[PDB]
RNA sequence: AAAAAUGUGAUCUUGCUUGUAAAUACAAUUUUGAGAGGUUAAUAAAUUACAAGUAGUGCUAUUUUUGUAUUUAGGUUAGCUAUUUAGCUUUACGUUCCAGGAUGCCUAGUGGCAGCCCCACAAUAUCCAGGAAGCCCUCUCUGCGGUUUUUCAGAUUAGGUAGUCGAAAAACCUAAGAAAUUUACCUGCU
RNA sequence: GCGCCGGCCAACUCCGUGCCAGCAGCCGCGGUAAUACGGAGGGCGC
RNA sequence: GCUGCAUGGCCGU
RNA sequence: UCUGGUCAGCAUGGC
RNA sequence: GGGAUGCGUAGGAUAGGUGGGAGCGCAAGCGCCGGUGAAAUACCACCCUUCCC
């Protein structure tokens, strides 16, 4: 029972692409004093016409979560811009964060996404034992039974703090 | 030239014609009043800082400022040589007065609500008691230029 | 150069010295050598002390700077003694110090005293080449005094030649030659060319004429 | 910095030559837009520090007390024109912007002012002119720049001089086939 | 009946026309108000 | 709506 | 004199 | 080789140097001494610079 219940594992915020803290190391400042940690990431994909053609990229991305830091964040997080907080918005797996997608090559990849819900929010929902699949060892796979359902997912969060819409 | 020399009414305080001329040089936009004031106030400035009577200080200044010789260009067969020549007595005054006011305006010191200190300081600096200041420089420079091309 | 040749030099020199059979006073033997193909400008010049194997015959004037014991020995020897107390006084009065330096060929000083002597004395003594030789406070001076007497200084200066006192009329020709050899040894060591540098060598008594080797 | 004392073997120091070490920065506006390529090819100035040799000078070579301190400073060796003062900018000769560092040199003083701690003025000459930008141009994306082919009758009613490349078209820029086709000053005959 | 009617050269208006069609001995005329082209009415000459 | 080269008038020079 | 400017002030031939 | 020659300052003075040196001389003088100086000088020598033969 309690096992079946859905809770949020790692969320992680993120930022847009391009260089960050261009004038001075900034934009990391936001994400700072927000969420508590300070991630930074880099990128690949050299020739960008209006992007850089830098290889190793300063590119801003970051955040993550845990338990309880993203609760008390993802608190006063959701209840931010959500014209349609949920619906079609997230999908089979449980949760999402998106907006309007573009015709781009997708699907055959690990599936990180451009998608921007908020400063592209990533609530990811998983119930269960699930640490099973992720963890290195006999990985195991999710049952596709005890898997999240969007319906269940658009529950839990909604029951608390904010309407589904 | 421009016209016949018109005689100028002498100064109300000290009935010196030369003074009025100086005042005219200062004035612009026909603000005759401000112009007279600046000169008068300067004279008062000349009195305090310097024991001497202002009228004397001014006249001496003009004397130091008047160029005796100036160079005028002329076209010779080749190139335009700058012929040195004397300067009319009338011409010398206009140059002297004009140069004083210009140099006076030149001074950094912005004293009195107006220009009045710059005039006061300029004149003293001019005197040859103190023969220095921007006004005298121009005067000395012209004379130097002349007789260079004697 | 060779021993036999010098022996002849010495022997001849003694015979030549005359006027009478011999002066009343004992003359001394001088050895003079001229050098060639050496530039005096460089540190080619020689200033050095040589201990002669058989003494000079005069036993060079020597001064001793030091305190009791060392000073006592000096007095017994009959040498001038400069006491520890005097050193500062002498530094102050250049007039006396200059005189003292001119009068004596060598100076021996208690080793501990060396800091003080150069501080005060060094300006006068050093230029001269007069700087004292240190000896332990409780050393036995006699052997040294004998050698320094029985020591002679070879000082070329900028000039090409050298004159040194080798001995006395009293000493044997063999001894004079031995002493000359010690002098020659220094030159041999100084330049790579060695003795080759010696242009000419001569021996002579005080009164007597010089004879070329 | 001043004072006193011990004292390293008294003692004492302005320099010349060789070896090693580090700064002197850089970015930006602007440029044919951007990146990459020799910001080249060249040759690297000079300031301080330690060692040795050497005239120097015997070489490394001390401790205690006192005021913030009572010290020297400041400038000076940028280019250009000029017969002097001066002036201009502020330093350029591969071209653009800028620092003056060595030695030696100058004022320690003169003039105005009631007075000054208040304003003005001197200084030779040799050393390197050094540092960054910057390089005919080339390749790529591919460039408000600018290519590729064709046609050219005829000015409210027509001509005389003529209008940025003579005009126009379509289109090319990884590709250039392909087709239509003006006017301003100014005027007329029976 | 025949030629001519812009000037030389005597005899003029309308319409058609539109650098066309045409005229022309010379100067020239016609590119939309042409006594100059073509017809018509009128006129001059013979 | 065209033609100030078909013009009046008026104006500039 | 400039085929100066204005038919867009008005007037006016022609289109 | 013989005769000349050697000018910072201080030093009675134009100190090229170095070794010997407490004397050389009837004396005068000269030196030591004293002193100045980085160095001391008579007298005996040797080594030099420049000039002459």
């Amino acid at each position: 029972n309690p096992m079946r219940d859905l809770k949020i594992e790692k969320l992680v915020l993120n930022i847009s692409v391009g260089e960050s803290g261009d004038r001075l190391t900034r934009a990391s400042k936001v994400l700072e004093q927000l969420s508590g940690q300070t991630p930074v990431q880099s990128k690949a994909r050299y020739t960008v016409r209006t992007f850089g053609i830098r290889r190793n990229e300063k590119i801003a991305v970051h955040v993550t979560v845990r338990g309880p830091k993203a609760e008390e964040i993802l608190e006063r997080g959701l209840k931010v811009k959500e014209y349609q907080l949920r619906d079609r918005n997230f999908s089979a797996t449980g949760n999402f964060g998106f907006g309007i997608d573009e015709h781009i090559d997708l699907g055959i990849k690990y599936d990180p996404s451009i998608g921007i819900f908020g400063m592209d929010f990533y609530v990811v929902m998983n119930r269960p034992g699930a640490r099973v699949t992720r963890r290195k060892r006999c990985k195991g796979t999710v049952g596709n039974s005890h898997k999240t359902t969007k319906e269940d997912t658009v529950s839990w969060f909604k029951q608390k703090y904010d309407a589904d819409v | 030239r421009y016209a016949n020399k018109r005689f100028r009414k002498a100064q109300c305080p000290i009935i010196e014609r030369l003074t009025n001329s100086l005042m005219m040089n200062g004035r612009n936009n026909g603000k005759k009043l401000k112009a007279v004031r600046i000169i008068k106030h300067t004279l008062d400035i000349i009195n305090v800082l310097t024991d001497q009577n202002p009228i004397q200080v001014v006249v001496d200044a003009i004397t130091n400022t008047g160029p005796r010789e100036d160079t005028t260009r002329v076209g010779g067969g080749g190139a335009a040589r700058r012929q040195a020549v004397d300067v009319s007595p009338l011409r010398r005054v206009n140059q002297a007065i004009a140069l004083l006011t210009i140099g006076a305006r030149e001074a950094a010191f912005r004293n009195i609500k107006t220009i009045a200190e710059t005039l006061a300081e300029e004149l003293i600096n001019a005197a040859k008691g103190s023969s220095t200041s921007y006004a005298i420089k121009k005067k000395d420079e012209l004379e130097r230029v002349a007789k260079s091309n004697r | 150069i060779t021993s036999s040749q010098v022996r002849e030099h010495v022997k001849e020199l003694l015979k030549y010295s005359n006027e009478t059979k011999k002066r009343n006073f004992l003359e001394t033997v001088e050895l003079q050598v001229g050098l060639k193909n050496y530039d005096p400008q460089r540190d080619k010049r020689f200033s050095g002390s040589l201990k002669l194997p058989n003494c000079p015959r005069p036993n060079m004037s020597i001064c001793i700077f030091g305190d009791a014991f060392d000073v006592d020995r000096a007095k017994s020897c009959g040498v001038d003694a400069m006491s520890v107390d005097d050193l500062k006084k002498l530094n102050k009065n250049k007039k006396l110090i200059k005189k003292l330096s001119k009068k004596y060929n060598a100076f021996i000083a208690s080793e501990v005293l060396i800091k003080q002597v150069p501080r005060l004395l060094g300006p006068q003594l050093s230029k001269a080449g007069k700087f004292p030789t240190p000896v332990s406070h409780n050393d036995d001076l006699y052997g040294k005094v004998t050698d320094v007497r029985s020591t002679i200084k070879f000082q070329l200066k900028k000039v090409l030649c050298l004159a040194v006192a080798v001995g006395n009329v009293e000493m044997e020709e063999d001894v004079l030659v031995n002493q000359i050899l010690m002098s020659v040894n220094f030159f041999v060591s100084l330049l790579k060319k060695n003795w080759q540098n010696v242009g000419s060598l001569v021996v002579k008594s005080s009164m007597g004429p010089a004879f070329r080797l």
